[PDB]
């Protein structure tokens, strides 16, 4: 489907979409939002994954 | 009055902000003592029913 | 090793400010294969000493901004995590409460961050011009959006009415001037007109002449006064077509303005006191506000 919508065009110009440096802030998180990302099921499958 | 508010205080034993980190309060043994009066100034005395 | 593959990739990111390739990398590095220079670039990144820029020629890596250091004192890891999204405001600024929200921290913590970063001219914080509600904090080199603070117009977040009446009115009596001066000339309808008509660069070259304020106005801030004037229809603006002359600014048309006079005089309406009166709907014959004993027509009678 992205491929379909960058199709509309057959030739597309080149893309001025330089990835402007979105770093993020590294919010320090409160402890509660930390335990609900450590009991939330991404995590843990990221977890199973890293075996 | 014996066990459950233990229980209740035991949940809920430790508070702090999140403005300015490592300062809490923390509750330790909770005591309701004999039934008493605030009549008399800043003391207690004992009171029937 | 690959610790000495990423210490070679740091002296490199060094080498070159602006960030590095990996066709750098391997041209400077040639025995290393490219498995073991993408897993050392990984690792850097991991442990967040690296960035990534996706340019038209591709893929850069530049060393993370630590040896900009405004605000020392204490960790340089929060000073960086204070300055990072500072700079990504850039030149529209970032209120003091908004940059508290995005570092998560408290008014205090941000707040001494703030105080040091401007000891070192790392941050500036300019008074909002648009909403004077807090001040926004910039880089130091970044020059202030004309939107988010200052402007012609403004001076020290204020609005300055006197300045834009004396340009609407100076503007006004040299479009009628010219105006008079072409009805007067009487040559020829066409070239009446178009000598009435007066370009938005001459008019500002005029303005400049005039020199009534120090700021200096650029070309599109007398043509919104010209619309301003446009919207008191008191002038009329056509955009023709010119290629290229002295004035250059639109690709192919240029906006001439005339001094225009109104279609009508002013209506039968407002002549009554009736069509001004502010208290018009509760006006009733028999009641507190009658037109018998209206003051409005008493005033207007007597006058
Ligand atoms: S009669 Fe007097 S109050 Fe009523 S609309 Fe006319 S001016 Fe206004």
């Amino acid at each position: 489907e992205a491929a379909n919508e960058a199709g509309d065009s057959s030739q597309d110009e080149a893309e001025d979409d330089v990835k402007q440096i979105t770093v993020r802030f590294s919010r320090p998180e409160s402890e509660q939002a930390r335990q609900r990302r450590v009991q939330s099921y991404e995590f843990l499958q990221k977890k199973h994954a890293e075996e | 009055i014996n066990v459950e508010i233990k229980k209740i205080m035991k949940a809920n034993e430790k508070v702090t902000s999140d403005a300015d980190p490592m300062w809490y309060l923390k509750y330790l043994n909770i005591y309701v003592g004999l039934p008493d009066v605030e009549e008399s100034f800043n003391v207690t005395r004992p009171v029937s029913p | 090793d690959p610790v000495e593959i990423e210490n070679r990739i740091i002296e490199l990111c060094h080498q070159f400010p602006h960030g590095i390739t990996d066709q750098v990398i391997q041209n400077e590095m040639p025995h290393i294969e490219a498995q073991q220079r993408a897993v050392a670039i990984n690792r850097l990144l991991s442990m967040g000493q690296l960035d990534l820029l996706r340019s038209n020629t591709g893929l850069l890596y530049r060393i993370k901004d630590s040896q900009n250091a405004g605000k020392m004192k204490g960790s340089d890891n929060q000073e960086k995590l204070v300055y990072q999204i500072i700079e990504d405001a850039g030149n529209k600024g970032i209120w003091s409460r908004d940059i508290r929200y995005k570092s998560n921290l408290p008014l205090t913590e941000i707040n001494k961050i703030l105080k040091n970063l401007e000891s070192k001219k790392l941050i500036k914080a300019v008074k909002s011009v648009a909403a004077s509600k807090k001040k926004v904090y910039m880089l130091y080199n970044l020059q202030p959006d004309r939107s988010v603070t200052g402007g012609a117009w403004y001076s020290d977040q204020d609005f300055e009415s006197e300045f834009v009446e004396v340009l609407n009115q100076q503007c006004f009596k040299f479009l009628q001037s010219k105006a008079e001066t072409a009805r007067e000339s009487k040559q020829n309808p066409m070239i009446q007109r178009n000598s009435s008509f007066a370009s938005s660069h001459e008019v500002w070259k005029y303005i400049c002449e005039l020199g009534i304020s120090k700021v200096e106005l650029s070309m599109e801030d007398i043509e919104t006064i010209l619309n301003t004037l446009i919207y008191d229809g008191k002038v009329e603006m056509t955009i023709i077509a010119a290629k290229e002359g002295t004035v250059g600014s639109v690709d192919g048309h240029m906006k001439l303005y005339r001094a225009v006079n109104p279609i009508i005089p002013p209506t039968g309406l407002v002549r009554a006191p009736c069509g001004l009166c502010p208290v018009f709907d509760d006006c009733h014959e028999g009641g507190e506000i009658s037109p018998s004993n209206c003051i409005y027509m008493t005033e207007w009678l007597e006058f």
